DNA sequence: ATCAATATCCACCTGCAGATTCTACCAAAAGTGTATTTGGAAACTGCTCCATCAAAAGGCATGTTCAGCGGATTCCGCTGAACATGCCTTTTGATGGAGCAGTTTCCAAATACACTTTTGGTAGAATCTGCAGGTGGATATTGAT
DNA sequence: ATCAATATCCACCTGCAGATTCTACCAAAAGTGTATTTGGAAACTGCTCCATCAAAAGGCATGTTCAGCGGAATCCGCTGAACATGCCTTTTGATGGAGCAGTTTCCAAATACACTTTTGGTAGAATCTGCAGGTGGATATTGAT
């Protein structure tokens, strides 16, 4: 009946422990990791839709997400992020 | 009586503050400064306890970044003393200028 | 006079973190003016949001947004 | 049931992301490729920073990651620094630095 | 043999070029530059005439501004001759220093 | 043809003109090279984004919008070329 | 028929703008007044800069406004100048301005 | 066929001064301007209509936008103008 | 170089503010059949981009000479740093009291959806004039004598 | 002060490129009629923001003493500005051809509702512990003799 504030907390925490089981994340620290994910999330979807627009497309797809990414991230960071992304969509598909 | 030569303490102060992350402006005074200013825009206004922290965070950060640039300007003019003009040149190049 | 509540000692501490060593005495007022303009700009846009939302309380998100459009992004208050 | 995120091979909320991609950019049909890519990219980025932040935490003899660590982590990596121009990490401080023109003498 | 003193002609030039608006870089030498670079990114590209012109508009504007700030920096150091360290300070304060 | 070292097309005379409109009265000798350096970077970046938009539209031609769109990403809006 | 523009007393295309608002932010509904309000603000602004560019053209002793005029108009007006940060007026030129320290003799 | 604001920019141009014309180049610029700001405003408009969980862009959103987007004086006379025109429209029928 | 006044660093201890783990309701993701949409495919069109060509002058390149700028250096007046001092006020912790957000539930008011009628833009074409570019000379700025 | 060398500012002229009117096709606004839907309004719960009061500590304002820094002043080395010389390469303009951007018609594969069943995620509580904060014994740093 009352507020159910959603966040990326649990996920950041999993990613953290997944490779640093003996390393905690402070509250404020988690709050920053949140602003980051939200920040970037926004830039990407924002550019992505922007991309669709220029190409008079009515659908936001992985294609636009990847382009959005190349336009948004620096050199090597984008390189790997793209690999990670294309690798994800792959597995999601090579199954169901 | 022991007495440190000029600049030794300051140099010591820099190392100290660049190590810490705590606010350096008095909280209560800052709050009065915010509400006052905010008033001149809209009467009878409340502030989430956190919205004031955010303001201070932003304010302090802005100034520390500005001094970094200003210091770059003093040093450029072959000085170690940051003077008003250094702050001017700096804001000017940043595109802030007024 | 609320402003001056921003003491010389505080400003100096800021500048220290800023990596400054010497400080012309004129700096302080000069820093008070600059800071005044900053808070003005942000708080003005913050309120605008607070009001367009038909609220009486300036929330953290109003400040975060004000900040955003000033080009200054802030992490740590979106929760 | 099986979660897309599970099938995707990711920790981040592919489902939730999709919902967000929609609530935010509302007149667009959204292919299932999108939310998955996003999840995966934002997860990497998260992982990326956390890695360096931790190094900074340990570097600091501390076992818990704080904003000071994330900033130190960010400000020291050239690419993360670039990606975050404008960002102000609340309570992250600045990166230790003293021009040599200020240095004592020797 | 008549001859202006060093600096008289420059100020002539400044007034001259600040009053006009034509591009200051040769067009063809610039087009080669644009293609050379693009080629080194993706082969077999084509450029609308306007695109090249859009690029040149953007480039010349950019450097004329970098030069204005570079000039504030020189003058700030009590100099009238711009030097690399001037361009570098300006760029740094602008956020470009990448 | 083979394009090589065309940044040298940005000649000393040229850069001086740019500096004159910029209000500069005297120019160190190491400026001309410094400047080509700065210029090749900015240009490479604009073109890089532009070409990206172009590749996305699946075109083989860099259009003006592409450049314009690219310049806005760098936070520089250009007037007098919009569609 | 009577164009909405006429109804509201503007020259700019009210309907044409309701359409441009939609093609851009499909999702939202557009109050019948928004495109109206928009067209009124935009005609206002354009009027302001034309007033200044025209004068600028006339002082220059020119019967036709050019980009250099628009620049000088915008360059010399504090608020239009502010409204146009990071805007490059192609073929515009620059405000003439020599720093004092550059002027010779004594 | 392609649309632009030219005819309008030109109509307005003729009201400030009847004996002055404009180059196509300068017209090309008045166009970039209108289109530019047209976007800024509408984009804050939604980014605003959104933040408040609304599903409609109204003159009210457009106005708040304008307030945030324009410098002191321009902002005022702009708000009047719009406020005015919307009032007029809300009586044309 | 040798004190010696001070600051800073490191080893060790521990209560607790704050991070972590945990016990369940429930909004939301996943599952399913059907209805609505989209953008890649493919043949086709004409717009505009690339490559040529020959002429030639505007403009780049190179070398010489020297003016004046930049910087090194000496010097001193005095603004900022360091420090002891007296003490105002920000800081800390509690504290109901009600302003005031976020929730919900109902419904008149106001876009949206799908058509059909009417005409304000637009492209191309016929028509016109501001001004680009050369011409000459009077005026002002420059620089040497 | 005076004058010879040059560059600047200007009033006139005029053909023509480019701006300004002129005409009729056609997306596209402007009417109509329901179909769907917000979002203000009345109603109400409760997370927090504010107002007052009352300490001790941690600052802050201050004022005295002077180190050394900024800024003025002098000087000369050599690096950039001015300039004339030699001529290349950019510009300018007309020509051809096709690569390819833009449009059009259409079949199917992907997304979008409308909607029901299945848990992952959140909130508040229960259990847990990293690091602040204090002590101190030793080393390092700064500064004077």
């Amino acid at each position: 009946k009352r507020g159910r504030k959603e966040s990326y907390s649990i996920y950041v925490y999993k990613v953290l422990k997944q490779v640093h089981p003996d390393t905690g994340i402070s509250s404020k620290a988690m709050g920053i990791m949140n602003s980051f994910v939200n920040d970037i999330f926004e830039r990407i979807a924002s550019e992505a839709s922007r991309l669709a627009h220029y190409n008079k497309r009515s659908t936001i797809t992985s294609r636009e997400v990847q382009t959005a990414v190349r336009l948004l991230l620096p050199g090597e960071l984008a390189k790997h992020a793209v690999s990670e992304g294309t690798k994800a969509v792959t597995k999601y598909t090579s199954s169901k | 009586p022991h007495r440190y030569r000029p600049g030794t303490v300051a140099l010591r102060e820099i190392r100290r503050y660049q190590k810490s992350t705590e606010l350096l402006i008095r909280k209560l005074p800052f709050q009065r400064l915010v509400r006052e200013i905010a008033q001149d825009f809209k009467t009878d206004l409340r502030f989430q306890s956190s919205a004031v922290m955010a303001l201070q965070e932003a304010c302090e950060a802005y100034l520390v970044g500005l001094f970094e640039d200003t210091n770059l300007c003093a040093i450029h003019a072959k000085r170690v003393t940051i003077m008003p003009k250094d702050i001017q040149l700096a804001r000017r190049i940043r595109g802030e200028r007024a | 006079d609320n402003i001056q509540g921003i003491t010389k000692p505080a400003i100096r501490r800021l500048a220290r973190r800023g990596g400054v060593k010497r400080i012309s005495g004129l700096i302080y007022e000069e820093t008070r003016g600059v800071l005044k303009v900053f808070l003005e700009n942000v708080i003005r846009d913050a309120v605008t949001y607070t009001e367009h939302a038909k609220r009486k309380t300036v929330t953290a998100m109003d400040v975060v947004y004000a900040l955003k459009r000033q080009g200054r992004t802030l992490y740590g208050f979106g929760g | 049931k099986t979660s897309r995120s599970a099938k995707a091979g990711v920790i981040f909320p592919v489902g939730r992301m999709l919902r967000y991609i929609k609530k935010g950019h509302p007149k667009y049909r959204i292919g299932v490729g999108a939310p998955v890519y996003m999840a995966a990219v934002l997860e990497y980025l998260t992982a990326e920073i956390l890695e360096l932040a931790v190094n900074a935490a340990r570097d600091n003899k501390k076992g818990r990651v704080t904003p000071r660590h994330i900033l130190l982590a960010v400000a020291n990596d050239e690419e993360l620094n670039q990606l975050l121009k404008g960002v102000t990490i609340a309570s992250g401080g600045v990166l230790p630095n003293i021009h040599p023109e200020l240095l004592a003498k020797k």
